[PDB]
């Protein structure tokens, strides 16, 4: 019943992949054996239970990531799809070459496991854009299985690198590469990035030393409080398509931002309140978000706040409103009511409270834009092109998918400026 | 002659309802042999999955 896939590619892919569905057992109440302590399990012999989820990559060192780490033993040995070669940061390796040859086993591993479902709500993927097998793999996935079910609609929680953290020196060329055809077949591109999350951990949580778990284990937690509305009964009930209509307006328009809240450290978790005005004020600021973004130098088509916990739909309601029509600069006036709700009734593990903030902003163009940048000082001079052309991939595709990019950030711009 | 054909009447239509209420308490006892039935089933279904999955 509206069951829904998992797909995670990719180093950081699998690694946050595998994060959240240690928050998901830990939120079901499934310890790391399978066993209680359909829309993402699936049920087994004596009460076991397996996660609907496949595994992908070029190299199979994640294989011990995927098995050391807590809640190893869940995934089906037959969900492993694994390369021998590793793509080694390069697209091509992993969408031309040799992801072309097992991209074919893990469409057969995704009919093999829709198949067994009977009302298949949408797809979701992790995956990240620079890396070979992740961006490679992924986008020609999503190709396929777009190809395949024009029906379901996919939801792709991509991590976009923000130049402003230094990872590898061949990003903005896979990024323009894979955004080509991911605005193309794709209806929720929800990006993250790493700075984001850097100033997350230093400036709101006091960490000491923000490492990658906390991390990753954040953007999961957010990842599910996203959709949780599915997953319990609720006041006002949601889906992945009551997103999608809420906060696609336009075929192309469809770039999310996330922001998840409450996030506080301990001595903070002592000393302040939870309720709608305290999270409200927490959650409409910008460095409450996981997008280097200034989103205050922007707009917001659309935004939509998923509550979570248990509370009086008036008050979220009245808050929603004013926090509108008191910010009726930065938000678009040409759309009325721009401002979306939606309240479940169980709130998470750990917690009285909960609010996921999903939003199709105007904002995050400009960090296309500066992508981009790179792309030209690394393409006007065409470095770096001698490991891309020799392998198939013809360099002329590289233009035009840069024009591509051009139109959508127009589109944002345009819209940006539009009145009536 | 009249009171008589009534209460005659008033008879037949208890003794009616009366079965009724008896088919009743049969549907009841069904439906509730018919859930152990199945529960019955259910553990009987893992007890054969334990022993062809145990069958080394
Ligand atoms: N939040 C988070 N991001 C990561 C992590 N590991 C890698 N990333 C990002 O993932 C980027 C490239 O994707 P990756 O899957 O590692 O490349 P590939 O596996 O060799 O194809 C890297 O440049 C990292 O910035 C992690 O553990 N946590």
């Amino acid at each position: 019943m509206r069951e829904i896939v998992h797909i995670q590619g990719g180093q950081c892919g699998n690694q946050i992949g595998a994060k959240f569905w240690e928050v998901i057992s830990d939120e079901h109440g499934i310890d790391p054996t399978g066993t209680y302590h359909n829309v993402y399990y699936n049920e087994a012999t004596g009460g076991r239970y397996v996660p609907r989820a496949i595994l992908m990559d070029l190299e199979p060192g994640t294989m011990d990531s995927v098995r050391a780490g807590p809640f190893g033993q869940l995934f089906r040995p037959d969900n492993f799809v694994f390369g021998q070669t590793g793509a080694g940061n390069n697209w091509a390796k992993g969408h031309y070459t040799e992801g072309a040859e097992l991209i074919d086993s893990v469409l057969d591993v995704v009919r093999k496991e829709a198949e067994g479902c009977d009302c298949l709500q949408g797809f979701q993927i992790t995956h990240s854009l620079g890396g070979g097998t992740g961006s490679g793999m992924g986008t020609l996935l999503i190709s396929k299985v777009r190809e395949e079910y024009p029906d379901r609609i996919m939801e792709t929680f991509s991590v976009v690198p923000s130049p402003k953290v230094s990872d590898t020196v061949v990003e903005p060329y896979n990024a323009t590469l894979s955004v080509h055809q991911l605005v193309e077949n794709a209806d929720e591109c929800m990006v993250i990035d790493n700075e984001a999350l850097y100033d997350i951990c230093f400036r709101t949580l006091k960490l000491t030393t923000p490492t990658y778990g906390d991390l990753n284990h954040l953007v999961s937690a957010a990842m599910s409080g996203v959709t949780c509305c599915l997953r319990f009964p609720g006041q006002l009930n949601s889906d992945l398509r009551k997103l999608a209509v809420n906060l696609i307006p336009f075929p192309r328009l469809h770039f999310f931002m996330i922001g998840f809240a409450p996030l506080t450290s301990r001595g903070s978790q002592q000393y302040r309140a939870l309720t709608v005005p305290e999270l409200t004020q927490q959650m409409f600021d910008a460095k409450n978000m996981m997008c280097a973004a200034d989103p205050r130098h922007g707009r917001y088509l659309t935004a939509s706040a998923l509550f979570r916990g248990r509370m009086s739909t008036k008050e979220v309601d009245e808050q929603m409103l004013n926090v509108q029509n008191k910010n009726s600069s930065y938000f678009v006036e040409w759309i009325p009511n721009n401002i979306k709700s939606s309240i479940c009734d169980i709130p998470p593990k750990g917690l009285k409270m909960a609010v996921t903030f999903v939003g199709n902003s105007t904002a995050i163009q400009e960090m296309f834009k500066r992508v981009a940048e790179q792309f030209t000082a690394m393409f006007r001079r065409k470095a770096f092109l001698h490991w891309y052309t020799g392998e198939g991939m013809d360099e002329m595709e590289f233009t035009e998918a840069e024009s591509n990019m051009n139109d959508l950030v127009s589109e944002y711009q345009q819209y940006q400026d539009a009145t009536a | 002659i009249n009171m008589m054909r009534g209460d005659l009447e008033d008879n037949l239509n208890q003794k009616r309802r009366n079965w009724e209420k008896n088919t009743k308490e049969f549907n009841i006892q069904q439906r509730n042999e018919k859930l152990d039935y199945e529960r019955s089933s259910h553990l009987d279904n893992q007890a054969q999955n334990q022993y062809h999955i145990t069958y080394c």
